[PDB]
RNA sequence: GAGGUGAAAUUCUUGGAUUUAUUGAAGACUAACUACUGCGAAAGCAUUUGCCAAGGACGUUUUCAUUAAUCAAGAACGUAGGGAUCGGGUGGUGUUUUUUUAAU
């Protein structure tokens, strides 16, 4: 469990991490808009979803 | 500080010795030549009194030392010290191999006036207390029992047991004589309209008088031994 | 004071000279709650245990201000007094109780200095027992790190927002916890912690602390609730002899 | 193994008191002050009359039993000095000199939060 | 009253020269087993002794000696009841525990003292996000379990209580359920090995949950303590429920 | 207000030589970094 | 931390006993040793220094304290006496202290003590009645006289001193 | 013995003064934080929390269109430059922060 804890960790924050920086500059859509994502959000689905529990 | 004046024509300091904690009981023999100290620390130091310095250290115990006792009859070999305590306990030494003999551990609060005799080695002993028990064990050289309790109702200071056996108490301004093997108090002083209390008993002319220092600056002759073959 | 000065009236009234009243105090022994370490915390004078006023009942009300130190052993906190309330007399030894705690007053003396700010907070709150506490916090402003100015001033509408969060928080900490609970929580200092964690979002906030925990009302005896909180025990018998 | 009582050291004006308590806060043992020692009414709030004062305590508690003092120093408080004069520190030179053990040296004197 | 309902003593008068009248009362009434004791305080007090039992309350014994003393001494007391149903608690195997009562607690005490040294052991180390507040949970620490916890006893199923323990609100914790169950596992496996390093007289082994259903990865740590006893530790976080309602 | 601005003149004085500092600058500990 | 190789020496060699500089709660803690340490009060003696110091007097000035053992330290406040409004406490330490220092120097070369004064609690240390008279010349000054009055006052107690 | 002073003295005190501890009541005040900082027309204003209204600055591609100022009588209450700081706003881009609970 200690090789296991180890793998999943390490793909698990390079996931996590890419997840962030890309949510974190996303700013082209392809009509001219920049998405606001707000400080220190980890994720386009996390936002996605919080936009539609928004409703 | 410790000191002993000679009480001959030379009333000069003879020895004067530095002692560890202020101390609060002393007592010599029965014989001369010997006298026990010990302190508010757990340090009871003896010394010979002639050629005066330590001949006994005793680190032995705990607490503060309340009252204790020499065995002592001229010409003898056993020389036994009775060491009471605060914290109640009875830690009897010996002076001829300066070894704990027995440790006792069964009272209740400061073990004051505790007393040595040989009834036929038999050695019976009897430690009174702060608290109202007096206790007297069999005490053998080698190994040691327990007899009985026998309860006195007093606060007890000074229980100058094993007259003619029949033991003393005092602690309330009254001087109550109780029979030994049974329990019955038989002699018994007149209670005084104060509120202050036995601090010493004294034995003149072989336990046949009896000196009654109290907690009030008085002293008083009691003649034990008319008033045990005469009630009050 | 001395012989030339004056009789004054007062001493011509006699002096009822002495009771010694050492040779008859009895001594004591105090036992902690089983929550520190080291329950031992040192001896006590009464009475003489007689009948009327009896011992075991002029006993049982006292307070004993004992430092932190002497019942941990480390000198991290050597402030931080507890006041234990002696509450239930057994066989020789005094079982004692939680009452209060209070820091040794040099500790927030030095700790409080000018050119920064600081926050109270105090709470009447019922724990999961019915006890009541006016349980206290005591905050600082931290000098953030890279700052230049000399300032570090909240703007008094943080203070609003600190005092909030810090009363929600510690009244949380103790409605969901009981007396011993709080005891095994409040000794190594992690309510300090938790408002930091919980109340470093809005201000940097140097060091936290309690300081004060005051009991307003006691819920009742229950000698075997006291009894479980150090260890159980049955006084039995010693011998007769007569 | 030692016990411990609390000096509860008074360094107030025109006087000084000292009295070690068993550290529950009732049974005091041996109050003393500096006008018992002294005679002159000038210096009953002397150094010397704290000092030999606290060397009578010490004697006494050491009597009765106890061995270390945890010491408390109070000044007289309200809207007066705050602050312990010269006779606290006198009384606790002397009792710290005298075969006493000392423990947790404080500061008790009250503090006003601006009374009249 | 169920408080004193078998303290084993029954202090009687108080001991003095002039024998009271409650005192003769009290000679009279009980006799061959009277007597006068000291306690631990000091004061003397008629009394009288009585043997505990576990298959028996002491109520009973008192109440046969002191109707075969009084109204008859023939008047046979018939019970069984208490007799059948006071022993169907299982008799734990204790030192003395068939002449100890059944309100004693002891084991229950002696479990929540090796509980405090384990509690002082897990406190007083370091980790890279502290303990909170670590606490026990279990049977045995409410007092419920079915047997009264012996020292060494495995095969007991109420013998790994569990402790739990929360950290500090730290916001690093990461997002989702398998990877902070597995974070959970990795302050555990640290635990652990900080205590199989320092404190070599406990042990440790790790097990997996299955009560919380759909997440496989739940693991707890048991802790062997040299006392006797077994302890099952959870980590609490304070992003679980939050997860769960995110879920 | 003189040793006020000193005191303001030494402090800039001292993050600016922190930050040109700061400019010119084990499987479990790796699973239990981040915290 | 200027002055600590001249305090622990003293602390040391010359008195027996032993010294921490603890920073973790940045104190200071003095032990005695039980092997070689005479003097029973000398712990309460260096305690005394190093509180001196850190009071605010100088190192020589705490190592006279630390010397010949009479010598005490007293300590009060401005806000006792006359209430003392910021501005007024402005005049005050203005006025004690004169002009560079002169009516503190004064004092201080007259009742034969030496003081040092914060911004609103001072410190004297000496002997007991020259405190006593530093401190009654402090409060009447603070209570607000001429400074050639209680110049001729302290020419006065310095011919009291002789 | 306490008080009190430069010394005293008056007073209080063995029906226990001072001191100690556990409380309880009463009114007034808000120690340190406290600064060449904040507010109010002025005198003045410092514990927390809530309510009731008000006010200032800022922000503004919002509206009205000279509604402004100055004061008897009356009325309510009693020369140019630079640095730093407080309140608001804009931009930058590192650490504090953190993440789908809201906030900013």
């Amino acid at each position: 469990l200690k090789e296991d804890i180890h793998t999943h960790m390490a793909i698990f924050e390079q996931r996590e991490a890419q997840a962030q920086e890309d949510v974190q500059s996303s700013i082209v859509d392809e009509d001219g808009f920049t998405l606001v994502v707000g400080k220190n959000t980890k994720s386009l689905n996390s936002i996605r979803k919080k936009i539609l529990n928004k409703n | 500080q410790l000191l002993k004046i000679f009480h001959l024509k030379t009333g000069k300091v003879v020895r004067s010795m530095k002692i560890s904690s202020p101390s609060y009981i002393l007592d010599a023999d029965s014989t001369s030549t010997l006298l026990a100290v010990g302190g508010t620390d757990g340090s009871i130091i003896v010394v010979d009194i002639e050629n005066g310095y330590i001949t006994h250290s005793f680190k032995g115990h705990g607490g503060t030392i309340s009252s204790l006792k020499f065995y002592g009859q001229l010409n003898s070999k056993i020389w036994l010290l009775a060491s009471g305590d605060t914290n109640g306990m009875v830690k009897v030494w010996d002076l001829v191999k300066r070894k704990c003999l027995h440790t006792l551990q069964e009272h209740t609060s400061a073990v004051r006036g505790l007393d040595i005799i040989e009834v036929p080695p038999s050695l019976n002993l009897l430690s009174g207390g702060r608290d109202d028990i007096i206790n007297l064990w069999d005490f053998n050289m080698k190994k040691k029992c327990k007899l009985l309790k026998t309860l006195p109702v007093n606060q007890q200071v000074e229980s100058c047991g094993f007259l003619k056996i029949i033991y003393t108490a005092g602690g309330d301004a009254i001087f109550q004589l109780i029979d030994s093997e049974s329990g019955s108090v038989l002699k018994r002083t007149n209670k005084p309209i104060e509120e202050l209390f036995i601090i010493g008993v004294l034995p003149i002319l072989s336990n046949s008088q009896m000196f009654l220092v109290l907690s009030d600056q008085t002293l008083q002759l009691i003649n034990v031994e008319e008033d045990l073959k005469n009630t009050i | 004071v001395g012989k030339n000065k004056r009789l004054s009236k007062g001493k011509k009234g006699q002096k009822k000279r002495v009771v010694d009243p050492f040779t008859r105090k009895e001594w004591f022994d105090i036992k902690a709650p089983s929550t520190f370490e080291n329950r031992n915390v040192g001896k006590t004078l009464v009475n003489k245990s007689t009948g009327l006023k009896s011992a075991s009942d002029a006993l049982k009300g006292r307070v004993v201000e004992v430092c932190l130190a002497d019942l941990q052993g480390s000198e991290d906190h050597s402030f931080r007094k507890i006041k234990l309330r002696v509450d239930e007399v057994q066989g020789k030894n005094l079982l004692t109780n939680f009452h209060g705690m209070d820091f040794t007053t040099d500790k927030l003396r030095s700790m409080v200095r000018k050119w920064q700010t600081l926050i109270e907070a105090n709470v009447t709150v019922k724990t999961s027992d019915d006890y009541v506490l006016r349980i206290f916090a005591i905050a600082f402003t931290r000098k953030q790190a890279n700052q230049v100015k000399r300032h570090s001033y909240a703007q008094s509408s943080h203070i609003r927002a600190i005092r909030k969060v810090i009363s929600e928080i510690l009244t949380k900490e103790v409605q969901g916890s009981t007396l011993a609970q709080l005891t095994s929580k409040l000794i190594p200092e992690v309510i300090n912690k938790e408002i930091e964690n919980a109340t470093k979002d809005i201000f940097p906030l140097q060091n936290i602390h309690v300081r004060k925990v005051k009991l307003l009302k006691q819920p009742k005896f229950d000698v075997g609730a006291l009894m479980a909180l150090h260890g159980e025990g049955s006084g039995e018998e010693k011998g007769k002899k007569v | 193994s030692q016990v411990f009582g609390v000096a509860r050291i008074y360094a107030s004006f025109n006087d000084t008191f000292v009295h070690v308590t068993d550290l529950s806060g009732k049974e005091t043992i041996a109050r003393v002050t500096g006008g018992m020692k002294v005679k002159a009414d000038r210096d009953e709030s002397s150094p010397y009359a704290a000092m030999l004062a606290a060397q009578d305590v010490a004697a006494k508690c050491k009597e009765v039993g106890i061995t270390a003092v945890h010491v408390k120093i109070r000044a007289t408080g309200g809207t007066r000095t705050k602050t312990p004069g010269p006779g606290g520190q006198a009384a606790l030179r002397a009792l710290a000199r005298s075969g006493l053990r000392i423990g947790r040296i404080e500061d008790v004197t009250p503090v006003p939060s601006d009374s009249t | 009253n169920p408080s004193e309902c078998d303290k084993l003593v029954t202090k009687g008068p108080a001991h003095s020269e002039t024998m009271s009248t409650e005192a003769a009362v009290f000679k009279n009434f009980w006799g061959i087993k009277s007597s006068l004791r000291r306690f631990k305080d000091g004061s003397i007090t008629h009394c009288c002794v009585w043997s505990t039992s576990s298959s028996e309350p002491i109520i009973s014994s008192i109440v046969n000696f002191a109707l075969q003393k009084h109204v008859s001494k023939k008047a046979q007391i018939s019970n069984e009841t208490i007799k059948k149903f006071h022993n169907f608690l299982p008799l734990p195997n204790l030192p003395s525990s068939a002449k100890t009562s059944v309100l004693n607690l002891s084991s229950f005490f002696n479990l929540k003292k090796s509980f405090d040294d384990l509690y002082k052991i897990i406190f007083q180390m370091k980790l890279p996000l502290s303990v909170k507040s670590i606490l026990p949970v279990g049977s045995a620490f409410r007092y419920t379990s079915l047997c009264q916890p012996v020292p060494f006893a495995y095969s007991d199923p109420d013998f790994f209580q569990d402790v739990i323990l929360e950290f500090e609100t730290s916001p690093k914790w990461p997002d989702e359920i398998t990877s902070l169950e597995k974070a959970k596992t990795a302050f555990l496996l640290k635990i652990q090995e900080e205590l199989s390093a320092n404190s070599s007289t406990y042990r440790s082994f790790f097990s997996r949950d299955e009560s919380i259903p759909y997440n496989l990865e739940i693991v707890t740590l048991n802790i062997l303590t040299p006392e006797g006893y077994g302890f099952k530790f959870r980590v609490l976080t304070e992003r679980d429920e939050i997860l769960y309602l995110r879920a | 207000t003189q040793n006020v601005i000193d005191e303001r003149k030494l402090r800039v004085q001292k993050q600016l030589d922190k930050e040109k500092n700061i400019r010119k600058r084990d499987v479990i500990e790796e699973a239990l970094s981040r915290f | 931390r200027n002055s600590w190789t001249k305090i622990y020496p003293p602390l040391v060699e010359h008195l027996k006993l032993q010294v921490r500089m603890n920073l973790k709660t940045k104190s200071v803690e003095l032990r005695t040793n039980p092997k070689f340490t005479t003097d029973p009060g000398a712990l309460q003696k260096g305690a005394d220094f190093i509180k001196a110091f850190t009071l605010g007097f100088d190192l020589d000035d705490s190592i006279a304290l630390l010397r010949l053992d009479d010598l005490y330290i007293e300590t009060f406040e401005v806000k006792d006496v006359k209430t003392l409004t910021g501005d007024h406490l402005s005049r005050a330490i203005g006025r004690i202290a004169g002009k560079d220092g002169k009516t503190k120097f004064a004092i201080e070369n007259a009742t034969r003590t030496r003081i040092v004064l914060a911004d609103s609690k001072i410190h004297i240390l000496g002997g007991f009645t020259h405190i006593r008279m530093a401190r009654e010349s402090v409060v009447s000054l603070i209570l607000g006289s001429p400074p050639g009055k209680v110049y001729g006052n302290l020419r006065t107690v310095a011919s009291r001193l002789k």
